[PDB]
């Protein structure tokens, strides 16, 4: 959960132009406050990429550019290189209530090095063994996708479930495609209190869901 | 050149207070130009501002954390500090310190605070909130249902639940089954215990013919468990 | 012999303008003031007059005139008028309801913004009460928003009272800097001392 909204993933081939948007509201970006961009290379701390909407700190190459318009801001990356694969975060200030710095949710930029592939999703209900142990875990396994970026959302009778959910960051499998896993941990009572549960998996803007039911 | 170095306990029990210290090199924390801030990042998630201290005494807090945050400066050691009270599992995160600087050519620094940015950042320090004692995992079968059975391939697996600490190793058929296998990294649950899963994609026509066992090893607790995965009906 | 034109260029062509919270005032007296050449001196975004008709302003006389000047952002020019509310009208510069004078404003993006941003124009964000007409608040005391005293230190419910505008050249026009000059005409029970050429005095 973040006050600034970024796309979860963006991708482009080496040498192409790519943009990452950052939409806020009239209480932050729309109130006249600047947007800064940080680049987080994998395994490293974030680092300043753009400051004050469109200024490059020393050391940041020409290929990076920033702008803002209305309630939105945009990071543009030209001449995409493999070095650029990272998570990018926008950041601004929000004047509502007592005021606070706010961050976007982050964008995983993927420099395409293999064909895109839609995820395969398999949703396991809690085993009878686990239920006999007075526990219930729904296991949603996701595999064979590229880029390695996915959004998982759980629903119990169409109601979004936040608590009891844990999700792993996509990691490479032996065929160099990506996989991820998500868990919904429930007591047996609440497991049996709903008609069905949904694991919804969003990849490059397309959502596939699998469903389980305690009856079936 | 300005460098920041975090330091703190790696593990804290729930309800305790997290104490972190950030040492500054190449600048003075007594600056009336720069501020000193804390940001955190839960594993696999985004960045969240904690709070900032400016000119020794002035503080600015994330409103949703303000009641639990205390910031301070020690000028004799050139460092600043964060204390986060009553920690829960939601506070497990990498904690970064950062210098927060105002825009260039600003006369009245306090008036420009909404336009500050973070530069440079520290290296970050991982803080895990858990009361867990060392504990072996329970292994449950992820049986192939009547779904994949009807097709060509069938997915089956093993759930390795509630263990501490990491790691746990998983093989299949004592290493005789390797292709189509993927063992996932562990999640840390709000209980303070780890869980992971191991999955294998197998020919559907093998489910009566071939036995499928996952071998699970948790060396800290000296626990080893074999679990056979069969397609028990609904 | 009073062929000295009033020094309007001193105020309008000043190289630097004040922040609105510390708005400047220039006293102008003992000179001739033609306002036609003012309304023809440059391209003004705003030129509104209140209390007296803008057709025959030149045929009028007054005891003296006061020229207040400052910078705000575009969307706030509308607050420099009678009966207005908002952070500028409430906390920074307030015109009376019976105002008699003129509000002149123009876009100063070429002067008051810069690449990377100019953040040195400030406005007052907090105040315990609204300004009376033509009063001025230059204090920088920490604003006590709550029940706990601030002791000159910023914290929760203890806020620095001023805030920067962020003026960058590519801002939307509503967030670009505008220079404002307010002309007040003082009609006192005393001889006139500022007069237009077109009045029968001259
Ligand atoms: C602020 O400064 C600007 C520029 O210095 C002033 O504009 C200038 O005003 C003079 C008025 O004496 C202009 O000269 C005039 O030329 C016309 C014919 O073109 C003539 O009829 C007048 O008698 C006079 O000779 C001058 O061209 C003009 N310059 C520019 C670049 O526009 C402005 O008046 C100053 N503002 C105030 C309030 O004093």
């Amino acid at each position: 959960q973040s006050v600034l909204m970024q796309p979860p993933s963006v991708s482009g081939a080496p040498g192409q132009r790519v943009t990452i948007s950052c939409t806020g509201s009239s209480s932050n970006i729309g109130a006249g406050y600047d947007v800064h961009w940080y680049q987080q290379l994998p395994g490293t701390a974030p680092k300043l990429l753009i400051y004050g909407n469109n200024n490059r700190p020393s050391g940041v190459p020409d290929r990076f550019s920033g702008s803002k318009s209305g309630t939105s801001a945009s990071l543009a990356i030209t001449g995409l290189q493999a070095d650029d694969e990272a998570d990018y975060y926008c950041q601004s200030y929000d004047s509502s209530l007592s005021g606070s710095k706010v961050f976007g949710g982050g964008t995983k930029l993927t420099v395409l090095g293999q064909p895109k592939a839609a995820p395969s999703v398999t949703l396991f209900p809690p085993s009878s063994e686990e239920l006999q142990a007075n526990k219930a875990t729904l296991v949603c396994l996701i595999s064979d996708f590229y880029p390695g970026a996915v959004t998982v959302a759980w629903k119990a009778d169409s109601s979004p479930v936040k608590a009891g959910v844990e999700t792993t960051t996509p990691s490479k499998q032996s065929n160099n495609k990506y996989a991820a896993s998500s868990y919904l941990s429930l007591t047996p009572e609440q497991w049996k209190s709903h008609r069905s549960y949904s694991c919804q998996v969003t990849h490059e803007g397309s959502t596939v869901e699998k469903t389980v039911a305690p009856t079936e | 050149q300005v460098q920041l170095q975090e330091s703190g306990p790696g593990l804290v029990k729930p309800s305790e207070t997290l104490s972190l210290t950030c040492s500054v090199s190449g600048d003075s924390i007594s600056s009336s130009d720069y501020s000193w801030g804390w940001i955190r990042q839960p594993p696999g998630k985004g960045l969240e501002w904690i709070g900032t201290i400016y000119y020794i005494k002035n503080t600015y807090y994330n409103p949703s954390l303000r009641s639990r945050v205390t910031l301070s400066v020690d000028t004799s050691k050139n460092l600043f500090s964060l204390k986060l009270s009553s920690v829960t599992a939601a506070d497990t995160a990498v904690y970064y310190c950062a210098r927060e600087r105002p825009p260039f050519d600003v006369v009245v620094v306090p008036a420009a605070r909404p336009y500050n940015w973070f530069d440079p950042w520290g290296l970050g320090t991982l803080v895990i909130v858990s009361s867990a004692s060392t504990k072996g995992p329970s292994v449950f079968p992820l049986a192939p249902s009547s779904k994949s059975t009807s097709g060509g391939t069938a997915a089956l697996g093993c759930l390795v639940k509630d263990y501490f600490p990491e790691p746990v190793t998983v093989s299949w058929n004592s290493g005789a089954l390797t292709s189509g296998v993927h063992t996932f990294p562990a999640v840390l649950q709000s209980s303070g215990l780890y869980s992971l899963s191991s999955v294998v994609t197998v020919p559907s026509s093998s489910l009566g013919t071939q036995t499928y066992i996952c071998n699970v090893n948790h060396k800290p607790s000296n626990t080893k468990v074999d679990k056979r995965v069969e397609p028990k009906s609904c | 012999n009073i062929t000295n034109l009033c020094p309007f260029g001193e105020v309008f062509n000043a190289t630097r303008f004040a922040s609105v919270y510390a708005w400047n005032r220039k006293r102008i007296s003992n000179c001739v003031a033609d306002y036609s050449v003012l309304y023809n001196s440059a391209s003004f975004s705003t030129f509104k007059c209140y209390g007296v008709s803008p057709t025959k302003l030149n045929d009028l006389c007054f005891t003296n005139v006061y020229a207040d000047s400052f910078v705000i952002r575009g969307d706030e020019v509308r607050q420099i008028a009678p009966g207005q509310t908002g952070k500028i009208a409430d906390y920074n510069y307030k015109l009376p309801d019976d105002f008699t004078g003129c509000v002149i404003a123009w876009n100063s993006n070429n002067l008051d913004s810069k690449v990377g941003g100019n953040y040195n124009y400030l406005y007052r964000l907090f105040r315990k009460s609204n300004l009376k007409p033509f009063e001025r608040d230059i204090s920088t005391e920490i604003y006590q928003a709550g029940s706990t005293p601030c002791n000159g230190v910023e914290g929760f419910n203890c806020y620095f009272p001023l805030q920067s505008y962020g003026f960058q050249p590519t801002n939307g026009v509503g967030y670009q800097p505008y220079r404002v000059v307010v002309l007040s005409f003082e009609l006192l029970h005393a001889p006139a001392t500022v007069c237009g050429p077109g009045s029968h005095h001259h």
